[PDB]
């Protein structure tokens, strides 16, 4: 137990920005670090493309410049224009080729080469890369410090098994017999609220397991402390045959591993093969991957430490892009890890701080920037703003009897994950008596009128397929609902310092963020940060990972260790590792399946660690992402609104990471400025008209603009543009394969003088090319 | 069904038998007719569904060949 | 009729199946999705009798599920429907081979019983 | 087919005959969330409970009224035109098909009073779209 | 971006005879999601069909 890797489950995200440190992003290693950072650039800017190009042009290429000039161009003086600055890894050689035999020595050198770079990367979706760290242990003290003569060589082997795995119809564990966890009540399976469906094979015309091996994409590579060269992880599909860039790894001289995901290219084996299903499209592959991360510690003195077991090794999974990195899912994948180790009927033993319930209300509140129901149809967010208006958010932190009425008012609006409320028991099934989400297969017989209000949050859930099941709608998981229940009844603690920064939700949010920033456990914070941005329900299949992750059976170790700060829990910090097949790609279970279909019976039989099905939880490369939709763009385009007969609120699937309603840049340019700004154009108006109006009406126009929220599906041409364009669900899935990289990216931006407009001082603005003005 | 008109070898053998007034051979249970009866029977699918299959990975999966 | 090898070696695993017309919820409301009718004929009168139901059951459409008649010799003659199938909205198209919401047809099946009365009582 | 014709640029959204077949309307649902002043004598004020409505600062109450007033709903979404339900297709053609029956359930725009707009910036007469889908 | 289109091949033998081959029959859209659903008019598509001008120059021994 000398060395371990952190995080245990790294997360990288695809993007068409280049796999270089200056132009990439980094997976959060500190929760809540940059929620209000208004300088974030999640898309490649023109600024950074110039800064890259001039760092390339550092001396003495600027004395090379002059040698070539006194010597258009010819084959081999170009041969060394390129290479000088080292743009081979950025743009194809023969795009820079004619960049300049299409042609201050240097400025139309720079000018042409930058428009090359701009053509490829300007406004590109930056990759969010994951950094991996070696921590000496005994219990991660500090990160491994490499003396001279030492070196660490990482080894990563990844695979994609989407095209080889089964259809995603719904979560199989929905019928799995259980005692109940902190993530899923036993009532789901015990009362058959959302029964698991059988699932056939994807690409079912490929027969025999030996030929189905061609459907798995796989690659592997190693990098060491002694060289920071980037090595690509590239497999073939099938294993024409296309090259699949599944990732790119690089190690720096200090021994840190940086993992880049793929370029987000999904493709069919024939152009006529369209990805018209939200999850299951034969003939398709994507560059999503996941696999095993191991390393060797080789010190100066000959001592060699192999980090190879499941207790010390790590995992990596690549996912679709986070289109609003600063907006957190109300329930994350880390919450799923935390709830996985808990038993449902032991939840009365859970102890609650206010920092255990504050993230719920906080994340639900910040969902207003990516979803309309949370901006204008969420009575809990409107009350938070009411308390915010009178600097009375601290009342929420009062455990006294005088505040019980107020705490109970907010708690009662939330959905109970027991799924035993708002139901009428049929023929004693549980039939919800609140609002349902109909099937698209219609029946012209009048809906039974709901008699109970729609509880929060207004999102669909694992049982979406079943009209009238209370699991159609998302509930915070049992252990998080228990926290909220203890906060309701008063059974919670909070420190006085927290009440002293709780006038508004934002002030308390900034306080807790500093608690994260100054907590010492660097390893477990980086462990939680890799997963706190990921979704954790509903799972149909989800955005990044899905339902196997909410079962303790998938981890080899999962224990509570510490609070965030000695006084403030904030849901806590855990040391968790996934179960791993230590053979990896060469595992004998690498290509295992369950025959023509998979069903819950297979899952039931996999609980016994000695059955022929227990391999389901001992992951091999490819096992994490194989459940998700193929290609991932089809699930992303399917991950939006699910409309009811009643117009409001509008159900949204995973709006924190795939937003539904956004504030476009165009609107921001029409409210960002104050009336006393003296540019010729003020908030889209001329100077004369802007200052000629009442300042009351001027700021009224600011709030009107601020309120105009655009359908995120409309932020690129997803098949609805043009005269008599069809638009629609299916055209969205098909166009998303190419248009994912033009979809709007939400970023925090400042309004420097809101005055009395009602616009907050930090707004989150969706950036695309269509949405610009 | 076109397959039974022009792509069914058993139906073509029946017609061969009819054309020589020799269908009664099929009613012969003796050894001199066994190869005639067997050739026809061997073309029928076995509802045990265990013929013409490669047993994939003995968790056994039967894959038709 | 069926070898044990099909299930035993999982040669064609049974699939789960969701409800038809899943937006109609509760058992009591789902009863309207069932068309039903009954009728009686005797050897004393040959007059034909329609088994006419309604969809949805107790705008509604009449469904002639069948017609029955019985000659003087006591032989019952059962006629099936006219072959009319229909949706509740004309835009509801039957694009699946087997499962199409908002549709009804006049196919039916049910229980045939009789009573024989002789002279002596 | 008498609605928006989207261009590659997001705004302005072009619209065919919007004065008789509207494209973006203020639904009754939003009307009920801005028509009341903070001093109204109703247990529910602008979608909020009495206590929450009158507990907020006057600035923030008025800001919510204008926020609600500014939420415009696609007129095609005022009834079920083929976009309602799980995995519903929606789209232009289903709109045409469904309009044959759904034309009579589309939102009808009607002038309605705002008795005490205050400093909200909401005009004294607003035009509000009524339909069965858009009422709360 | 931008596709190469083999519209044909030409070769001349030592006897002066020209031989014209056509393309390979590659037809493609500028993006895979654009389908040729119309019998004649499909925007975003190209094919290697061609037609053009055939001229020659005869140079004798005598200049
Ligand atoms: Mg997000």
């Amino acid at each position: 137990c000398q060395y371990k890797i952190y995080p245990p489950l790294g997360i990288a995200r695809v993007g068409n920005g280049p796999a270089i440190k200056p132009l990439s992003l980094s997976t959060p290693e500190v929760p809540w670090a940059h929620l209000y950072d208004t300088n974030v650039q999640y898309l490649v800017t023109q600024q950074e493309l110039e800064q890259l190009l001039e760092e390339a042009f550092g001396g003495n290429v600027i004395n090379e410049i002059s040698q070539i000039k006194t010597k258009k161009f010819k084959q081999e003086e170009i041969e060394t224009i390129t290479g000088l600055l080292g743009l081979s890894h950025l743009v194809p050689q023969q795009q820079l080729s004619r960049s300049l035999d299409n042609l201050d020595i240097v400025q139309q050198i720079k000018g042409a080469l930058l428009k090359v770079l701009s053509d490829h990367y300007l406004h590109a979706v930056k990759k969010q890369a994951q950094n991996f760290y070696i921590y000496k242990c005994d219990n991660p003290v500090e990160k491994l410090k490499l003396t001279d003569g030492d070196k660490v060589t990482w080894r990563v082997e990844v695979a994609n098994k989407k095209s080889f795995w089964y259809d995603y119809n719904n979560a199989l564990d929905l019928s799995l017999h259980t005692q109940g966890s902190g993530n899923l009540s036993k009532n789901v399976s015990k009362h058959r609220l959302a029964p698991a469906m059988t699932a056939k094979r994807r690409n079912p015309n490929v027969i025999t397991n030996s030929l189905r091996k061609q459907l798995v994409i796989s690659s592997q590579g190693s990098v060491s402390s002694d060289n920071n060269t980037q090595v690509p992880l590239r497999g073939k599909f099938p294993a024409e045959r296309h090259n699949v860039l599944q990732g790119s790894i690089e190690c720096d001289n200090e021994g840190v591993l940086r993992f880049y995901a793929g370029n987000g290219i999904s493709q069919a084996l024939s152009p006529s093969s369209l990805n018209t299903d939200f999850a299951d499209n034969s003939n398709w592959f994507d560059d999503i991957c996941d696999g095993r991360v191991t390393a060797v510690v080789e010190l100066k003195n000959g001592d060699t430490f192999e980090i190879q077991d499941e207790q010390s090794s790590a995992w990596v999974a690549t996912t679709p892009p986070d289109y609003a990195p600063q907006i957190e899912p109300i329930v994350t994948m880390y919450d799923m890890v935390s709830g996985a180790a808990l038993k449902e009927q032991d939840l009365d033993n859970l102890t609650t701080q206010f920092s255990d319930v504050f993230p719920i209300l906080y994340r639900l509140y910040r969902m207003q920037w990516v979803n309309q129901a949370d901006f204008t149809d969420n009575a809990v967010n409107t009350q938070i703003r009411e308390l915010n208006s009178e600097l009375g958010f601290a009342q929420l932190l009062d455990n006294s009897a005088s505040a019980k009425s107020l705490r109970e008012g907010i708690f009662n609006q939330f959905r109970n994950p027991l799924f035993d409320q708002d139901i009428d028991v049929d023929d004693p099934e549980w039939v919800s008596n609140s609002r349902i989400i109909p099937s698209k297969d219609e029946t012209n017989i009048a809906a039974k009128p709901a008699t109970s209000s729609l509880k929060l949050p207004f999102y669909p859930n694992d049982g979406i397929d079943y009209p009238g099941s209370p699991v159609q709608w998302f509930a915070i998981p049992p252990f998080m609902y228990q926290h909220l229940q203890n906060w309701a009844a008063g059974d919670f603690s909070v420190t006085q310092v927290e009440k002293e920064s709780a006038n508004t939700i934002e002030e308390l949010g900034l306080f807790y963020s500093e608690q994260f920033k100054n907590s010492p456990n660097s390893a477990l914070l980086c462990a939680r940060g890799a997963l706190d941005a990921l979704y954790g329900g509903g799972f149909h299949p989800g955005v990044e990972l899905t339902w196997p992750m909410r079962h303790n059976l998938i981890y080899s170790q999962n224990d509570y260790v510490s609070s965030v700060t000695p006084e403030i829990n904030l849901l806590g910090l855990r040391e968790f590792r996934l179960k791993q097949d230590l053979q990896g790609l060469n595992s004998p279970n690498m290509y295992q399946d369950f025959g023509h279909v998979i069903a819950v019976d297979n899952v039931t039989a996999s609980i016994d660690p000695n059955s022929d099905a227990a391999w389901l939880w001992r992951s091999t490369p490819g096992d994490l992402t194989k459940w998700m939709g193929i290609p991932w763009q089809s699930d992303a385009a399917s991950c939006q609104a699910v409309y009811t007969p009643e117009d409001f609120p509008i159900p949204s699937w995973w709006a924190a990471n795939l937003p539904v309603h956004v504030l476009p840049l165009a609107r921001y340019n029409k409210f960002k400025d104050s009336q006393s700004a003296d540019l010729p154009e003020i908030n889209g108006m001329t100077h004369s008209i802007a200052q000629g109006m009442s300042e009351e009406t001027f700021e009224h126009l600011r709030l009107e603009q601020f309120s105009q929220r655009l359908d995120w599906l409309h932020t690129a041409d997803l098949g609805f543009v043009g005269f008599h364009a069809e638009g629609g669900y299916t055209n969205g899935l098909i166009q998303m394969v190419s248009q994912w990289k033009n979809m709007a990216m939400v970023m925090a931006r400042p309004v420097e003088n809101p005055g009395s407009s009602g616009i907050p001082n930090v707004v989150y603005v969706a950036y695309s090319q269509a949405d610009k003005d | 069904n076109q397959a039974d008109f022009t792509d069914n070898a058993v139906n073509t053998q029946i017609r061969e038998l009819n054309s020589e007034l020799g269908f009664a051979q099929l009613l012969d249970n003796s050894a001199s007719a066994k190869s005639l009866r067997e050739g026809i029977f061997n073309q029928f699918r076995n509802p045990l569904f265990d013929q013409d299959i490669d047993v994939d990975d003995p968790s056994n999966e039967w894959v038709s060949n | 009729n069926l070898s044990k090898n099909v299930s035993k070696h999982r040669l064609a695993p049974a699939m789960t199946a969701k409800r038809r017309n899943p937006n109609v919820i509760t058992n009591s409301l789902r009863k309207q999705l069932v068309i039903s009718s009954q009728g009686s004929v005797s050897s004393d009168n040959n007059t034909q009798v329609p088994l006419r139901g309604k969809f949805p059951a107790n705008e509604r459409h009449n469904v002639l599920q069948g017609s029955i008649e019985c000659d003087n010799e006591g032989v019952l003659r059962f006629y099936a429907g006219n072959g009319i199938s229909q949706a509740l909205s004309p835009s509801s198209l039957n694009t699946d081979f087997a499962d199409n919401s908002n549709w009804f047809d006049d196919i039916c099946d049910g229980r045939v019983t009789a009573v024989v009365e002789l002279k002596n009582g």
